[PDB]
């Protein structure tokens, strides 16, 4: 071709007068078909980007601008649509402010100042809103995470005074978005849930989801409401979308239902349909089933077959809870553990501190984990991550690695150095450090003195059995001071009022020391 | 679970107690410091958010503002305590800092001719125990019945009305629960009367009863969050072995100075069960515990 | 060495001339001593430069994912709302009056911004400059940039580079010009006489006159004022030729060559860079600083110091 | 490979920690610069934690207010102040210390005004981090520091802090010039009630800060002196130099401690470098104590390590040697020759002090003379009246008499002529200057000199 | 400022009585002043209550009438503010001091709380 070359050259040299609608049209035709090279000529895209950036964007809907930015970002050039200004005096109306908020939310750029300005301007003209606009602005505000409860309360009052002029999905959206605002008075919530209860006859399968989500976010305080909906659910348990039954289980877990009669029948229906779930709903179906203590062999086999499908490519934050659940089940599921360990081996470099700490913790007493390579490689990363770990993750990782028999001497020295600037709030927060330092039994005396000074105030709390562990750890670490031994001896004497041969040798030597 | 304590104002601790008993100014704050440090080392609480110093000594009593029933929190009527309103605001702010409830419930304040005072409320299995008499009147009992008396199978919530005499202190100070199915009380009139009345109210249940010496302050956190630790004042000896025989692990917190000012151990701490806000049908990780891998 | 505070141990000095090396930005880092032999230029290009007084490189020396960053730095250096930090370390800029104009330039900018510091050590142009200067060491003298305005973008008349470099005893320099954007005769591409570097036995032509308001054509047709009949006949033999450059192409020139650059008629700005190199055996002429706030030299002192770092050294 | 912005933020934080406190590997710094130079946050959507971490790590590695990442982070922190909770406040506040643009100033003031409203609702870790981060910048918000002071005072009565908390609090409060006696009294009380848990590595910086604040108290100073005695055999060279500096700042002649510290330091002469030598000599000059035998050993060691001197080290060592009378010809020749090459690195203090100390010693090299005299024009705006007078006297003894060098100095002297002519310590110092130059040089200055005053 | 539990515990009450004396001397003239907003009223009443200063009933009547007239506007205009806590303490203060101070503001505040026209401070 010849004229095509000239057109391309005229476009690249940036003499063409392009308006935003033309660049939108060209972006669409390149996005959908691209028969001729558009996304493979970097200079053409650069010239088009310059034309778009310099051109006025006020003549396009937000969605097309978002499409333009999205097709620009694919080829390797950053792009962000221009922001909008608040309308002036005469251009103010209930329709333009909603447009401002909608453009704010669509393009994924938010701002607090414009939100404050539009919520200040909306109040005087609040009477001009159509009954179907309030249910739109309410779910728009709750998508911007605007913690302003009085305006949303006014909107809720106006919506509920206009009850008959909205569809079922509007009530669904209003309820789910309302439940996401913290500062609401509870009477308004009661009245909204009652309004929802009145309209069971018109609901659709998606439209249950929002009400169930609102109830889960609210908790047991609205328990009777969840009693009614689940009753209305008894006529459809034969066929539901698996997400709906998963939400039913989650609400059951978060509500503490004391009536297993319906929980059982819902779970039996979920058992066969769970195969269609994705990763997230599968994991939280697993958690919901485990918390209410229903996992038996028949469902365990099915869900193991369901989770092995994802086992190869788990998301790291969805691995630890699965190991936790399989820990507290007596059935045989060693293969799922094996594949999960193999997957967690690969993600070692990208794992954060807390995830690694919890993963190591859950493998404290697993015998097959005594020889798997993660005994060492994980520890190596634990060496580097140690500067970021909090007290909880540090204690968990130390407990797990000590229970696995990790023979690095300097590791626990650095652990003690890190913990000495944190302080400890309880015996559990300190026990793994002593346990780790007990693998060898020797260390510089100053840190032993500091550990003794930390242990001394904690003696008043632990019972007779735990004082034995404390004495066993102290004596082996070459402790010498006395104001620690007498502190433990006083607590021991608080229980046993006489020296007797029944107590073990450590108690005998402590009572005479 | 969270707990809130308030540091006393050193410059204005009273010279002598209400009965004329001399109070050691420094030893009081020493006992406070030791008590708070013991409160941290318990392994059941999650945090202790320390408040700031305030002038009035009565402000050291913090549990009189709010009563927690079941799965909700409630605000006590302000009659007879008008000078402590402002501090309440400040305490609310601390609560908002933690992330629990936004604001309290306004049921009791709108019920006219209602006089109530906390301490009379004791949380017991699936129900509450409220003590009638000098503080709580009959109308308050009726109102509590209207709000929290449900009578459905598998969903019922009991309310128990225990009647005491005028001289009796608030019920929660000499009659309490611990762990589970374990009941403790004082070894005096208010003790046997209370346990006898409770047994007549619910004869179909039997609970271990272990008495304390009269005048001994104890605090046990009963509820769904089961605990096996009890705080007992360092002024008595037989109660320690009695509680140890009950199957509990006592802790001897020193409380000598605070007693002379008529403030119990209960009136210093305020425990709350915060409902973590789950988002979008998504559960939250809980404080797991147990014995992992019981099958090798 | 004094004690550096804990939260200051990774920062960089105020002037980037101190870091004796290339930052790990843009291209990774310098290649090894043996790995410098792949950037060599074909001899035909060398003979073409010798004949025509200028030459273009066979392949672009930069990729779009780096040129966009360089253009971002260039745009940042032109802010009139928040003045770019490290402004005071530049030789001279058009924004010293806080107003600017339809032309934007800055000199010695490698001491002020990242990335463009790394541009100096790019092997693909430094080795070519070394080959042009008879296979010896090379030294940076000073780098400057040009950014024309919108469709009112002015032009630059005919000029010889050495007319600004009288301080140097021999004529032993070279100039590399980088096109940061697509350029054209309607946008600001350069036009240079293909034989002006071989006139008057290397003599320097008289300086040209200009007017700050006349049209571009008048500023272009003032060449006749300088030349004579003899140069006129060669001008008929060798008419001026304009070269169009795409994003990332490089052009090598000679200090004795007459050159000029058209204006800007497009809808936006356009950016280009000029880097001037030395060889060895270069000495000053007078006693004083060659550039403002630089090292002072003797009347016949060799030119070397911190402000003129070595870039590439064969063997 | 390519990863989400949150993983980048985590690895960047670890890279910053490793560079900061576990050895300064240059390769790590170069690799982190490479990774952070080509990463943008606009496309993704992250919470405040990852964005704040990216901004902090980027600023730490030498990114000014011009790069894309810094602007991208700063606009977000401008538009979402409510998403900035007390957790991420110190990270951003630290990140904006070096930047001095408009948006950085506005962000810092926003954080400052937010901090003195949640003063009562903090805890130990947040209080420590907030006060250190605010000490980093240089803010002057007195009410904020008072609000935090009451909170720390109250929180200290229940005994939670460890040694590191005390060190950080003392350093941050000292650096901000907050002379509140009761706060430091509570700090000291909590320090002394922590038995066997204040190691020397945590003891020494606390003493340094308590000396630097400048509260006048001999009682706790004597307690510090007695407590430091038992560890005299445990420190290394750096802690010995720091102790010398701190006790010079205290200003009380604890002769016993000085003697025992001298007998300790004479053993550790080999481990001393230029920085410790300069610190020790400067401390001895400030306190005003003559210790010859130690001085000869330090002078010889400094002679052995001449090449390692910086501008600060030369400006300290030369001043101390000039004050104390101990002269070494070879050492001074080496120091002048070395300072010839480092002439550009002197700040306002160092150039004037080195020139004056050389002038009074009658050791006038010529390469050093020209190298230091040419530099005076650049810095002349920054100096003070007395420093300018001293520099002018040193130049008069240098015998330069070149208008290019001398023109700005006289302008500055006229600028501060009220303080210039009202300095008794130097009333005779102007006589030699005006004798050397003469009335034909500066008619206005000469007219003012001849005038009564 | 004055300390009972201190080294000068001999004249604590003789100083507190004097302070209350001036307090009464300034309280008896409080009816002459206009009160711009409710928080001023709350501060003055809080000091009076926590310090146990007697005030004449006329000043109480003026204070409570002004508070009633000012609080009418926000409730009747359904928007602009008064927090629910503020209404709680105002109702409690009148209940302590008696209904006769403003026999209308009692039911007025009760109705205002019933309608929920006063939002929470953290809302």
């Amino acid at each position: 071709p010849s004229a095509l070359h000239l057109i391309f050259e005229r476009c690249k040299l940036n003499l063409v007068e392009f308006t935003a609608q033309d660049v939108y049209q060209i972006c669409t035709t390149a996005y959908n078909m691209d028969t001729l090279g558009m996304l493979q000529d970097p200079d053409f895209m650069r010239g088009l980007h310059d034309a778009f950036r310099r051109s006025d964007q006020t003549v396009i809907s937000p969605f097309q601008a978002n499409l333009i930015a999205d097709t620009f970002r694919k080829v390797g050039i950053n792009s962000m649509p221009k922001e909008v200004s608040v309308p002036e005096e005469d251009a103010i109306s209930p329709e333009s402010l909603i447009l401002v908020l909608r453009n704010m939310n669509i393009t994924k750029q938010r701002d607090e100042r414009k939100i404050n300005e539009v919520l200040k301007l909306m109040f005087p003209i609040l009477d001009e809103f159509s009954p179907t606009q309030l249910s739109l602005t309410v779910t728009e505000l709750a998508r911007l995470k605007s913690t302003n409860a009085d305006f949303v309360g006014k909107l809720a009052k106006r919506i509920m005074e206009y009850n008959d002029d909205l569809s079922a999905l509007d009530i669904s959206s209003a309820a789910v978005s309302l439940a996401y605002c913290p500062g609401i008075s509870h009477n308004i919530l009661y009245r909204m849930m009652q309004i929802v209860e009145e309209r069971m006859g018109e609901f659709q399968p998606e439209d249950y989801i929002n009400v169930l989500h609102a109830l889960n976010t609210l908790g047991p305080k609205f328990v009777n409401t969840f009693r009614k909906i689940v009753e209305c659910g008894l006529q459809h348990v034969e066929n539901m979308d698996a997400v709906t039954l998963t939400n039913y289980m989650v609400c059951f877990s978060t509500m503490d239902y004391k009536q297993r009669e319906h929980i059982d029948i819902y779970a039996d229906a979920l058992v066969e349909v769970a195969t269609d779930l994705s990763e997230k709903d599968l994991v939280m179906a697993f958690i919901a089933l485990q918390r209410l203590r229903l996992l038996s062999d028949t469902m365990f086999g099915t869900m193991a077959s369901c989770v092995i499908r994802y086992a190869a490519k788990m998301d790291p934050r969805n691995i630890a809870p699965i190991m936790d659940i399989c820990s507290t089940v007596p059935h045989a599921s060693d293969h799922l553990m094996k594949v999960l360990m193999d997957r967690a081996v690969e993600c070692t470099r990208i794992l954060t501190a807390n995830q690694l700490g919890d993963i190591l913790d859950i493998l404290g007493l697993y015998p097959p984990a005594r020889e798997h390579p993660l005994v060492q490689l994980f520890g190596k990363q634990a060496r580097l991550r140690l500067d970021l770990m909090g007290p909880d993750a540090l204690a968990n990782a130390t407990r797990g690695l000590a229970n696995l028999g990790y023979a690095d001497p300097e590791y626990y020295a650095q652990a003690a150095e890190t913990g000495f600037r944190y302080g400890f709030k309880d015996w559990t927060l300190l026990e793994p450090m002593l346990m780790g330092l007990s693998i060898t039994g020797q260390c510089p005396p100053t840190m032993v003195r500091v550990l003794g000074s930390h242990i001394a105030p904690m003696a008043r709390s632990m019972s007779l059995m735990e004082i034995e562990r404390a004495n066993r750890y102290l004596r082996r670490l070459g402790c010498e001071d006395d104001f620690v031994y007498k502190a433990m001896a006083s607590r021991v004497l608080q229980f046993v009022k006489e020296v007797t041969p029944e107590m073990p040798e450590d108690l005998q030597v402590l009572l005479q020391r | 679970l969270h707990a809130f304590v308030r540091s006393p104002h050193y410059r204005t601790i009273p010279s002598a107690g209400p009965n004329g008993i001399v109070v050691n100014r420094d030893m009081l704050v020493h006992q406070f410091r030791d008590f708070y440090k013991t409160l941290q080392h318990c392994s059941l609480v999650d945090k202790v958010h320390l408040m700031s110093e305030r002038p009035s000594v009565e402000a050291l009593r913090v549990a009189d503002q709010m009563v927690s029933i079941g799965a909700t929190f409630l605000e006590m009527p302000l009659t007879g305590m008008e000078h402590r309103a402002t501090e309440f605001m400040e305490s609310m702010r601390y609560v908002r800092g933690a992330g629990g409830p936004s604001t309290l419930a306004s049921y009791l304040q709108d019920t006219e001719n209602c006089r109530c005072n906390s301490g009379d409320v004791v949380c017991l299995p699936n129900g509450i125990a409220v003590g009638h008499g000098p503080r709580t009147n009959a109308v308050a009992h009726t109102t509590l019945k209207q709000l929290f008396e449900v009578k459905d199978d598998q969903f019922s919530f009991d309310v128990f009305t225990l009647e005491q005499e005028g001289d009796a202190p608030p019920l929660g100070d000499y009659f309490g629960f611990a762990g589970s199915n374990v009941l403790l009380t004082w070894k005096d009139e208010h003790g046997l009367l209370a346990v006898d009345q409770y047994q007549q109210k619910q004869p179909h249940t039997e609970m271990n009863v272990v008495y304390l010496e009269p005048g001994c302050h104890f605090l046990s956190f009963y509820g769904v969050d089961h605990t096996i630790d009890v705080l007992v004042q360092k002024g008595y000896e037989r109660s320690m072995d009695s509680i140890a025989a009950a199957g509990l692990n006592p802790i001897p917190v020193q409380w000598s100075e605070m007693d002379k000012l008529g403030i119990s151990m209960r009136a210093a701490v305020l425990p709350l069960k915060f409902f973590k806000a789950n988002v979008g049908g998504m559960l939250s990780r809980n404080k797991s515990r147990g014995a992992r891998w019981q099958t090798h | 060495k004094s004690y550096v505070l804990k939260f200051l141990r990774g920062q960089l000095p105020e002037d980037l001339k101190d870091v004796n090396g290339a930052l790990g930005c843009l291209y990774g880092t310098l290649p090894d001593v043996d790995e410098f032999g792949q950037f060599v230029i074909s001899p035909d290009v060398v003979n073409s430069f010798h004949q025509f007084g200028y030459v273009k490189m066979p392949i672009p020396v930069l990729d779009h994912q780096q040129i966009d960053k360089l253009a971002d730095e260039v745009n940042e250096l032109a802010n009139n709302v928040e003045h770019h930090p490290k402004t005071e370390r530049l030789y001279a800029t058009s924004l010293a009056d806080l107003t600017g104009g339809p032309l934007f330039f800055c000199q010695g900018q490698w001491r002020a911004a990242w990335g463009m510091h790394d541009l100096i050590y790019l092997p693909t142009i430094t080795v070519a400059a070394s080959q042009i200067l008879n296979n010896s060491l090379v030294r940076l003298w000073y780098d400057e940039v040009f950014m024309k305005a919108a469709r009112t973008g002015p032009c630059v008349p005919w000029q010889q580079n050495y007319a600004r470099w009288q301080h140097t005893k021999p004529v032993n320099h070279v100039t590399v010009m980088i096109a940061l954007d697509t350029m054209n005769k309607d946008r600001g591409a350069p036009c240079l006489v293909p034989g002006s570097h071989r006139w008057r036995e290397g003599g320097l032509l008289p300086p040209v006159s200009y007017d700050p308001t006349k049209d571009e054509a008048h500023q272009l047709n003032t060449i006749w004022e300088i030349i004579n009949e003899e140069e006129g006949e060669m001008l008929m033999d060798t008419p001026p030729v304009t070269v169009d450059l795409r994003r990332g192409e490089a052009l090598l020139i000679h200090p004795l060559t007459l050159f000029a650059t058209h204006g800007n008629r497009s809808l936006d700005a356009v950016r280009c860079c000029f880097i001037h190199y030395m060889g060895e055996k270069t000495y000053a002429v007078q006693n004083g600083p060659l550039l403002p706030h630089t090292t002072k030299f003797q009347a016949d002192a060799m030119i070397q110091g911190p402000f003129y770092p070595v870039v590439f050294d064969p063997a | 490979s390519h990863l989400s912005a949150r993983n980048i933020a985590t690895e960047a934080l670890q890279m910053k920690k490793l560079h900061q406190e576990r050895g300064g590997n240059p390769m790590l710094a170069q690799q982190a610069r490479r990774v952070l130079f080509a990463t943008s946050i606009a496309g993704q959507n992250l919470d405040a934690r990852s964005v704040a971490l990216l901004l902090n790590t980027a600023v730490y590695f030498g990114m000014e207010s011009d790069a894309k990442l810094v602007r991208e982070c700063i606009d977000y922190c401008l538009k979402n102040d409510k998403l900035i909770t007390v957790d991420v406040l110190p990270i951003v506040v630290t990140a904006c210390a070096t930047l001095k643009s408009r948006d950085a100033r506005e962000v810092i003031e926003m954080q400052a005004q937010k901090a003195a409203r949640n003063a009562k609702f903090l805890d130990a870790k947040d209080v420590t981090n907030i006060i250190s981060a605010f000490s980093k910048t240089g803010i002057n918000h007195e009410k904020l520091f008072a609000f935090l002071s009451r909170r720390v005072q109250t929180l200290a009565r229940v005994g939670e802090f460890e040694a590191a908390h005390l060190v950080i609090l003392a350093n941050a409060f000292s650096r901000l010039r907050y002379r509140d006696k009761f706060l430091f009294g509570a700090i000291a009380r909590r320090a002394m009630s922590l038995r066997e848990r204040v190691t020397v590595n945590e003891l020494v910086p606390l003493i340094v800060a308590f000396s630097k604040i400048g509260l006048k108290d001999p009682k706790l100073s004597k307690r510090f002196a007695t407590k430091a005695m038992e560890y005299v055999d445990q420190m290394n060279a750096e802690q010995v130099a720091s102790m010398f500096m701190a006790f010079a700042y205290f200003g009380i002649r604890y002769d016993q401690l000085f003697g025992v510290l001298t007998n300790r330091a004479v053993e550790l002469i080999d481990e001393f470098n230029a920085q410790y030598i300069s610190t020790t000599l400067n401390a001895f000059q400030r306190i005003g104590i003559n210790n010859p035998e130690l001085f000869d050993n330090l002078a010889e060691r400094a002679l052995a390590v001449v090449q390692d001197h910086d501008a600060r080290d030369i400006s300290k060592t030369v001043t101390a040697l000039a004050h104390f009378g101990l002269k070494d010809e070879e050492l001074f020749k080496r120091l002048a020759s070395h300072a010839a090459s480092i002439a550009d690195q002197f700040d306002a203090m160092g150039l004037v002090n080195t020139a004056h100390a050389f002038a009074r010693t009658n050791f006038l090299q010529q390469d050093m003379a020209v190298a230091l005299s040419e530099r005076s024009v650049y810095v002349c705006r920054l100096l003070d009246a007395g420093e300018t007078r001293r520099l002018l006297w040193a130049l008069a003894k240098f015998q330069v008499r070149d208008p290019k060098i001398l023109t700005p100095v006289f302008n500055r002297c006229l600028a501060l002529h009220y303080d210039f002519f009202a300095d008794p310590t130097g009333s005779e110092e102007i006589e030699e200057i005006f004798d050397f130059y003469g009335p034909n040089f500066c008619p206005p200055l000469y007219q003012l000199y001849i005038s009564r005053g | 400022q004055v300390s009972d539990g201190g080294r000068n515990a001999m004249n604590a009450e003789p100083t507190r009585q004097k302070l209350r004396a001036m307090g009464e001397q300034i309280g008896c003239r409080l009816d002459e002043v206009e009160y711009p907003a409710l928080p001023v009223i709350l501060s003055i009443l809080d000091v009076v209550v926590t310090l146990k200063i007697y005030v004449p009933k006329k000043c109480l009547q003026v204070i409570f009438s002004q508070a009633n007239d000012m609080v009418a506007i926000v409730m009747e205009q359904k928007d602009d503010p008064i927090t629910a806590e503020e209404g709680r303490q105002l109702q409690a203060l009148l209940s302590h001091y008696g209904n006769d101070l403003a026999p209308e503001l009692s039911q007025r505040m009760k109705e205002a709380f019933r309608e929920g026209v006063l939002p929470d401070e953290a809302s």
